[PDB]
């Protein structure tokens, strides 16, 4: 059960990481714009 | 009705809610000299102090979780449930090993746990959340031994290092450890000052004091290396790749680095040995309570606890039956 909890947190971490890289791309685009 | 999580650790008690990150109260613990309840009256009194003063809530409302030492005897658990349910009338209970909570806090069910407290430092291999009792290695080279090396050296310095005065003494030898101790061979050093302003050039002593737990008795590296020797044959690679440390008494500078060196040179070079660096004081002190909090939060803890119904139906036997 604790492993399932940590895997759920891992999913959240992965989605947040993807969203943060996407926002990094957006910030670079706005900066060069 | 937020679940309450308490750690009754030997040297400082950590308490808080299951859903909250940190133990909202952390105060010094004593009735736990050897590792389990020595004095039931004193233990009950300190628990009462906890619920009433520390958290300002009755035990009859919140569900309660307690954590006990890995090597504690069974009668301790049975009497613990008897006392808790009879006196405080909680709705549901559970008991968990501190090493298991440390491995859960790290999100690594299969692990080896190094921890130390008052008078004891232990190595526990946990596989899929079960403490291997036969594999535990317990050594007296605890934080108390190092702090007493500190105290003896201070008395040799002749500094003036009722019970509250002794508590202050223990705290300063502990406070000195965090700032100074690191694991002429040490070069110039710190000027750490006492509250009254006294100090000295704390030189090689900072190196020689921490050396006790490796070489004053079984040192920590030997404690762990034999611990895995006593465990199963083929799960041993898993433990090395999952070695974890916990407890405030483990907070020394480069302590984890020296452990990693010792195990790497002691383990076969081919092995995947690695140490999880939860090295911050906050991390180590909250690790066990963190595991308890996570354990209580989940939606399955509602089925894992010992409900008051269970203790009404049966006596102390439920602890061995419901708590690993």
């Amino acid at each position: 059960e604790i492993e399932c909890f940590w895997s759920n947190i891992e999913q959240v971490v992965e989605i947040k990481l993807r969203v943060e890289l996407e926002e990094k791309r957006k910030k670079a685009l706005n900066l060069q714009k | 009705v937020g679940a309450l999580v308490f750690d009754i650790g030997s040297y400082t008690v950590r308490a808080g809610y299951a859903g909250e990150d940190c133990p909202k109260v952390d105060f010094p613990t004593s009735p736990l000299k050897n590792g389990m309840v020595e004095d039931w009256d004193s233990f009950q009194a300190i628990l009462d102090h906890t619920y009433k003063m520390h958290v300002k809530s009755e035990a009859s409302l919140h569900p309660v979780l307690m954590s006990e030492a890995p090597w504690n005897t069974r009668a301790k658990r049975e009497k613990l449930t008897e006392l808790m349910f009879e006196h405080y009338n909680i709705p549901a209970f559970f008991l968990c090993k501190t090493a298991v909570l440390t491995a859960f806090a790290n999100g690594r069910s299969t692990g080896l746990i190094l921890d130390s407290g008052a008078t004891h430092t232990t190595a526990i291999p946990v596989h899929d959340g079960y403490v291997l009792q036969q594999g535990i290695v317990k050594s007296p080279l605890a934080g108390d031994f190092i702090t007493m090396q500190c105290r003896e050296l201070f008395q040799e310095m002749n500094i003036e290092l009722r019970s509250w005065h002794n508590y202050m003494c223990n705290c300063v030898i502990q406070d000195f450890q965090a700032s100074v101790l690191q694991v002429a061979a040490q070069m110039p050093t710190v000027h750490y000052e006492f509250p009254n302003g006294y100090n000295c050039d704390f030189g090689a002593e900072r190196l020689k004091i921490p050396e006790g737990l490796f070489d004053p008795m079984l040192g920590v590296s030997h404690v762990v290396t034999t611990s895995v020797g006593m465990c199963d044959i083929d799960i041993r690679p898993g433990l090395y790749g999952s070695v974890i440390v916990a407890g405030g008494n483990t907070l020394i500078q480069s302590f984890t680095d020296r452990l990693n060196r010792e195990l790497s040179q002691k383990t076969p070079p081919s092995m995947r040995l690695k140490l999880i660096a939860n090295n911050t004081t906050v991390e180590r002190r909250f690790s066990s309570w963190i595991g308890g909090s996570i354990l209580a939060s989940l939606g399955t803890f509602q089925q894992m606890w010992i409900s008051k119904q269970e203790y009404e139906e049966g006596g102390k036997q439920c602890v061995e039956r419901k708590c690993p």
